[PDB]
């Protein structure tokens, strides 16, 4: 946010300081995995 | 702190029923922490997805072969809730 | 339910593991039986 | 007793002019069983094919990782045949 302030006639301009930052996302990898061995297939009735 | 690049895996076994192998590089390559800090009570609890129901990478009994900045030492987890503690093997 | 974590590039991949169980449904067998004599179709005036 | 969804393996590697690492689940989650137990000889005798020709899976000088309900160890294959024994690595 900048700011509004009062100075004396034919001074020097003082600005309000307007503040930056930098808002850093920081990206990551998530995996879901599951196996299914061979001796199922023919034991289940289900596609596992 | 905990750093999962420098976590790796060595049981090639994909069978749950059993337990895994892992080995850390906390040397000055690594994570540059010395055996005792890595095996302090809750250090691992980063790797688990939510350590608080036990639910993560590590099980009860896996083999974590510690390689800190001064030594190394074998080490087998106990809990994995509500904090993840290893002892010596 | 499966999960999802996290692993180490080029690590080898770590699943979380997905339960099972079984619901068993027995059957069983129930009979609504009657009886309408012969004699009777041309003393009612409904049909038995 | 032995079960075999409680054994696997550790050594990725498929070359068969080394030895082999092995895993095996003897604790509440596996075959609930002491170290020593597994340990006592012909434990793994029901892993082989045919143990009286000493024709299976594990081959002399295999280290087994053994997780009893009390403690762990490592030890190594001996003798596959007339029995499968084990002694402390």
């Amino acid at each position: 946010e900048g700011m509004a302030n009062q100075k004396a006639p034919q001074d020097d301009i003082t600005p309000m300081n307007v503040s930056n930052r930098d808002a850093e996302a920081v990206i990551e990898d998530w995996y879901a995995s599951e196996y299914a061995d061979r001796s199922f297939q023919n034991k289940l009735a289900v596609n596992a | 702190a905990f750093g999962i690049n420098y976590m790796g895996r060595v049981s090639t076994s994909a069978n749950n029923d059993t337990q895994k192998v892992w080995i850390y590089n906390g040397t000055a390559t690594g994570s540059n922490e010395t055996v005792a800090t890595i095996a302090a009570s809750g250090y691992f609890n980063a790797f688990m997805v939510n350590v608080a129901l036990g639910k993560g990478p590590l099980g009860v009994g896996d083999l974590i072969i510690i390689n800190g900045n001064d030594a190394s030492a074998f080490y087998t987890v106990q809990t994995i809730t509500p904090n993840v503690t290893v002892s010596v093997f």
